[PDB]
């Protein structure tokens, strides 16, 4: 089973590498072709408690369905 | 029984995934020769270091050197190709000469048709890299596995 | 072993020689080629190499001198060589090609001498 871990983990990484190339950082989703299945992604700004950001990268297996894993990265 | 076999391919790939992460997280700011018949910072062209497709080779700046010993980082030429369907490592320790080196081949990943790899500009994926002043703000390799298919992976280069 | 060397020894300076390369235990015909010699009081040189297609390439000192070519029917890679020069003793490999002059498995090699 823990092939859905692994490459929902690794299109998290992706999209997570993807919203750092950029500063606007708006919620966004989207699909990605890896694994020979599609998977649907959601980036996700989160607000914090001070100023100088942060943001959710959640992958999941299915269209309209929970994700199978949700990874927060900070920057700024 | 096959279940050991496939979770065995899912360690496979990450060995293999994880070298990968550790050179092109790493990549070095130098330009590197091919000494065949010019000059570059990454090299990327069909059949080159033989590879039965494509092939790619850049610097590389390596800080825990198991057997050297430089606190700053050395530096080293790396790269990668398909040969046999296998994904292979090349790798090269020592600086370039006109007598030559014996490089290091190592297999990484079996079962493997093609290597393809695309350059973020900043604002667009491309399919070479002609610029050999600065490196591409990111690097997508990927990887055509027979079993899983096409497999993706992003790299972030530091800027320099 | 997948690289041995055949036909080394001894010979009068100009004579000539064929060094031979039994390959085995993998795609010998889909594989760049080379060849590799260490003389004596210095480190392992690249000589000449072939490529998949038939495409050669040789150090200046060895040029249209040596020939390199390969027989992918029985897998097996030629270095002719001619005119030799007391500077080409060496030990001579025979080895896989990374392009430019670098090279990997290399096999256990040859004595070729002359003076
Ligand atoms: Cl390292």
């Amino acid at each position: 089973y823990l092939e859905q871990k692994m490459f929902a983990a690794m299109v998290a990484d992706n999209q997570m590498a993807m919203v750092m190339l950029n500063k606007n950082l708006k919620a966004s989703n989207g699909e990605e072709e890896l694994a020979g299945q599609t998977w649907y992604w959601k980036v996700a700004p989160v607000a914090t408690t001070q100023p100088l950001k942060a943001f959710d990268v959640s992958v999941a297996a299915e269209k309209q369905a929970s994700p199978i894993i949700t990874v927060r990265s900070y920057v700024a | 029984e096959l279940s050991q076999e496939r979770t065995a391919r899912l360690n496979e790939l990450q060995r293999a995934l994880v070298m990968m992460d550790s050179d092109f997280r790493q990549i070095a700011l130098r330009q590197t020769r091919t000494n065949g018949e010019s000059k570059k910072l990454l090299h990327w062209a069909d059949y080159l270091l033989d590879s039965d497709n494509k092939g790619i080779m850049f610097a590389r700046l390596g800080w825990h050197n198991p057997q050297q010993q430089f606190p700053r980082g050395e530096v080293t030429k790396v790269g990668y190709r398909i040969k046999d369907e296998r994904l292979e490592r090349v790798w090269w320790r020592y600086p370039d000469t006109p007598a030559g080196q014996e490089g290091v081949v190592t297999p990484l990943l079996s079962d493997v048709e093609e290597l393809n790899v695309r350059f973020y500009d900043g604002k667009q994926w491309i399919n070479e890299w002609s610029n050999e002043l600065t490196l591409p703000a990111a690097i997508s390799v990927e990887l055509t596995l027979k079993d899983y298919g096409k497999i993706a992976r992003t790299y972030l280069t530091p800027e320099g | 072993v997948q690289l041995q060397e055949s036909g080394g020894g001894l010979v009068q300076p100009g004579g000539s020689l064929r060094l031979s390369c039994a390959a085995s235990g993998f795609a010998f015909s889909g594989y760049a080629m080379s060849w590799v010699r260490q003389a004596p009081g210095k480190g392992l040189e690249w000589v000449s190499g072939i490529n998949r297609d038939g495409s050669t390439s040789y150090t200046a000192p060895v040029k249209g001198r040596f020939t390199i070519s390969r027989d992918n029917a029985k897998n097996i890679l030629y270095l002719q060589m001619n005119s030799l020069r007391p500077e080409d003793t060496a030990v001579y490999y025979c080895a896989k090609w990374l392009g430019g002059r670098d090279w990997y498995d290399r096999g256990q090699g040859t004595q070729v001498t002359v003076s």
